[PDB]
RNA sequence: AACGAGACUCUGGCAUGCUAACUAGUUACGCGACCCCCGAGCGGUCGGCGUCCCCCAACUUCUUAGAGGGACAAGUGGCGU
């Protein structure tokens, strides 16, 4: 079934999740084309207009 | 945050301001050496976190009334506003429209008055 | 003072703020500003002091945030 | 039959520009004073991006200066300080040549007579003290003096006698005798805060205003007040001009200049913005020095910037 | 020394983070340009500044590692003014874009985090933040430089250079290479 | 405050059956009258002086002299 | 309104500002000398790092300890009742 490599750059920080704190919610400018945003779960620190690689191009996460 | 003005200090502010309103100014250099002469203050720090927090709120009050302060000049200006009146608004412009039965409440009131008729339809509760 | 690094940082700092200095008596305001510019862009301090000195160790630990050893039982 | 027109702006300082003075030995160039504890001496080339350029900073106070004024001649610069000290430098170069210790408080304003053999101060400390150019303090005119701060002291310009005027919170005008060291004349009627105040060319007036917007003429000579004129807005510092009769005040929102006879409002000078929405603002002009030639206008202003005005025909 | 502010002799001007997003905790010098990997450097208040660090500095912090080892500026700037010369004499080009180089190669796009999962926790796929990319890839190598030199002649300029060099062509011979797979191949699962 | 306002004290009261520790504290008002003390005022304390005289829009007028 | 917290006190950084210092130093002489030639000069002589001379030299910059001021998140811009 399937494979991309997708651009998306940060839009919004939404706040913190995971139970320890460790995960930051995110809005992303879909980069190739702008008509697209959608919500994204993070590993590491971020900030506004950096720079994600989404493998998923779907799914748009929520709490866990 | 880590600074939250406590009350010792935002009580002389609200105090200074109801009793100082037009000496007190928009500039923290100058309240600083008002509350010298207008208050006995123990520190230094304490006095100027006083004059500060003070001034951060003449700040405030010069950009809008702010919840708890009264000064003279302040209610002056408020009873000046305090006047408003029109052409006015009702008139209501050449014959009241009623509902009818206020209609019959006028009709049998003994009572003249001008007039117009649309009161129809019931009338679902909730 | 200080030791072979922290020698090295003062020294440079003071040259520079030095030549500084030596502008804004002699030569002319626009000379030493366009110099306190060169330095203050690229930088590395050389007109102003790092304020970053040593804090104090605490009874229970041997430095300021590092705290013993415990075992429980 | 004539405005004025914003020629260019002096950079530089960073606090508040506080203080102007001009010269007419070198009309060419610029004390001034600021928070920034530095006072800056200007070449004006009028030429063609700052109006000018920076010459010199003088170091030294440790605090706000307020307050400052040169020698006819351009040679020597007099500071006043909230560090509770003046200072006498050289233009030229830098280097204070003398102290003046003895106030209690700030030394909000300072100024020199014509000889350049006196040197009266007003400060925080209710005093208002005459000192010799080596730094000797003379006299404090003390007195119950301000029952308040004394925001200005100006020397008039002369003759029959030295006569000082001093202006304070104290909501009242002072005139003071030098030869005899006691108080002159009371001048009452303000009715807030008085924050500067000007002498005429010639020694025969007195504008005076604070926070009202009470812009006060009075008649030295004959020892009456003339009149009122409604600023509005808070005035922090006033100027006559040397050949016009024209008095200028810095407002809250802007200069206002207008004109004794006839009387009318020449202008109000709001510097410009563009685009901008724009909300905030008024660095309001602080300080403004008269021209050797009354042509040129220069104006101390919060942004910490110095804008400058010519008239034109 | 005027001209243009060189590396201990290498040029800021014409590196280029070739890779969109990380362009930017990669600090070269978009003015930046220094002359040592050392500076008194207050990085720590903030949770963003790291970024403005110059990544050759960077490096060469991670560089001091092990209890022994800490604190050993000197000897990090040493080792990596030692190691662009052997990436230069290699490759020829700039050493520090060598070292951007593999720095951008290497941070995980994608990870994988401990889902609490139930029972048998499963892991969830998470695409990883720009600063973690970096973070992780200066690691990634240093611990590839370390662990390889240990027990070999080799020293750690030298193997730092290997390290860089696999890396900047992502050779995959690189430890650090073969580790970014590996948890970007979990990250994938999971999902 | 403490070292300026309060005197202690603490006394060792033998008695038959044992020993009792008598404390006694001592709190001296000179802050209010202290006088003239080291403060005076509780550091945590702030007196205002509002105006305390004035008056009048009175037109203008002049006073000789 | 008070108590604890805080304010409070202590310590330490920013003060070519303050008042000062031979039981603290510095500049800079007067400085010669030791005096080396280190370079230049054939050498007298010039520039040169220190030690020592100590002086009816000057200073407070480093040092010192006292008093002074600075921070109030002050200005500005987003956000939030």
């Amino acid at each position: 079934r399937v494979q991309p490599i997708k651009l998306a750059r940060v839009t919004k920080v939404l706040g913190r999740t995971g139970s320890q704190g460790q995960c930051t919610q995110v809005r992303v400018e879909f980069m190739d084309d702008t008509s697209r945003s959608i919500i994204r779960n993070v590993k590491g620190p971020v900030r506004e207009g950096d720079v994600l690689t989404l493998l998923e191009s779907e799914r748009e996460a929520r709490r866990l | 945050m880590g600074r939250v003005r406590t009350k010792t200090v935002k009580k002389a502010a609200r105090v200074i301001i109801e009793k100082y309103y037009t000496r007190l100014g928009n500039d923290f250099h100058t309240n600083k050496r008002v509350c010298e002469e207008i208050a006995i203050i123990p520190s230094k720090k304490l006095r100027n976190k006083i004059a500060g927090y003070v001034t951060h709120l003449m700040k405030r009050i010069q950009r809008g009334p702010v919840r708890g302060i009264s000064i003279k000049l302040q209610e002056e200006e408020r009873e000046r506003r305090d006047n408003y009146v029109p052409e006015v608004s009702a008139l209501d412009q050449e014959i009241i429209e009623v509902d009818p039965d206020t209609k019959e409440m006028l009709k049998l009131l003994d009572f003249g008055s001008l007039s117009n008729l649309q009161v129809t339809q019931p009338t679902v509760g909730m | 003072g200080g030791g072979h690094v922290a020698q090295i940082y003062a020294i440079r700092q003071s040259i520079s703020k030095a030549l500084v200095a030596y502008y804004q008596k002699y030569v002319d305001e626009a000379s030493k500003k366009e110099i306190k510019d060169i330095l203050i862009q690229y930088d590395r301090t050389l007109l102003v002091a790092d304020p970053r000195r040593c804090e104090s160790k605490k009874f229970g630990g041997p430095g300021a945030r590092a705290r013993y050893q415990k075992s429980y039982r | 039959t004539e405005q004025m027109t914003l020629r260019g702006t002096l950079k530089g300082h960073n606090g508040w520009v506080t203080q102007i003075a001009t010269t007419p030995q070198f009309p060419d160039m610029i004390l001034s004073a600021s928070r920034d504890k530095t006072i800056i001496m200007w070449k004006l080339t009028r030429d063609e991006t700052n109006y000018g350029i920076p010459q010199r900073a003088l170091r030294g106070h440790s605090h706000f200066v307020s307050d400052v004024v040169i020698s006819s001649d351009g040679q020597f610069a007099l500071s006043g300080s909230w560090d509770g000290t003046l200072r006498l430098w050289d233009l030229t170069t830098g280097t204070t040549t003398r102290r003046f210790v003895g106030h209690t408080k700030d030394v909000l304003s300072v100024a020199f007579s014509s000889d350049n053999r006196q040197i009266v101060s007003g400060s925080r400390d209710k005093t208002i003290k005459l000192w010799n150019t080596l730094g000797v303090c003379k006299y404090t005119v003390q007195d119950e003096s301000h029952s308040e701060w004394v925001s200005c002291v100006r020397f008039s310009p002369n003759s029959s006698n030295p006569i000082i005027v001093s202006c304070g919170w104290d909501k009242l005008v002072k005139v003071w005798n030098l030869a005899n060291c006691k108080l002159k004349t009371n001048h009452i009627g303000h009715t807030g805060y008085l924050n500067t105040v000007t002498v005429s060319p010639d020694g025969s007036l007195c504008a005076s205003g604070g926070k009202d917007g009470q812009a006060m003429l009075w008649d030295l000579n004959e020892g009456k007040h003339l009149y009122t004129l409604d600023g509005g807005d808070i005035i922090n510092a006033l100027c006559f001009s040397p050949n016009r009769y024209w008095l200028c005040a810095a407002t809250g929102p802007s200069i206002k200049i207008w004109d004794l006879e006839g009387k009318i409002i020449v202008d109000e000078l709001k510097q410009e913005v563009i685009s901008t929405s724009s909300k905030a603002e008024p660095p309001q002009c602080t300080s403004l020095a008269w021209s050797a030639d009354g042509q040129t206008l220069f104006a101390g202003y919060t942004d910490n910037l110095v804008r400058v005005w010519q008239v034109t025909i | 020394t005027p001209d243009i502010k060189l590396f201990g002799k290498w040029s800021t001007d014409d590196v280029q983070i070739n890779d969109i997003s990380l362009q930017d905790y990669i600090a070269v010098k978009e003015k930046y340009a220094k002359y040592l990997p050392h500076s008194a450097g207050r990085y720590a208040a903030k949770r963003f500044r790291k970024a403005q660090c110059p990544i050759v500095e960077r490096l060469t912090n991670s560089m001091m590692m092990h209890g022994r080892n800490n604190g050993k500026k000197l000897m990090t700037v040493r080792i990596v003014k030692h190691a662009f010369e052997i990436i230069h004499l290699l490759t020829g080009e700039n050493p520090l874009q060598v070292l951007v180089n593999a720095i951008i190669n290497s941070g995980p796009r994608e990870d994988s985090t401990r889902i609490g999962r139930a029972g048998t926790v499963r892991r969830q796929a998470v695409d990883v933040s720009p600063l973690r990319r970096v973070n992780q890839a200066i690691w990634l190598l240093c611990t590839g430089a370390r662990e390889a030199a240990f027990r070999n002649i080799k020293t750690i300029a030298e193997c730092l250079a290997d390290e860089l060099i696999n890396a900047a062509k992502g050779s995959s011979n690189s430890y650090a290479i073969k580790k970014k797979d590996e948890l970007e191949r979990v990250a994938k699962s999971n999902r | 405050p403490v070292n300026y306002y309060v005197d202690t004290a603490v006394r060792h009261v033998l008695l038959r059956q044992g020993v009792l520790g008598i404390k006694v504290k001592i709190m001296l008002p000179w802050d209010p009258s202290g006088k003239i003390g080291p403060k005076k005022p509780l550091p945590d304390h702030v007196s205002i002086v509002e105006p305390k005289d004035e008056i009048l829009p009175t037109t203008p007028i002049s006073e000789q002299k």
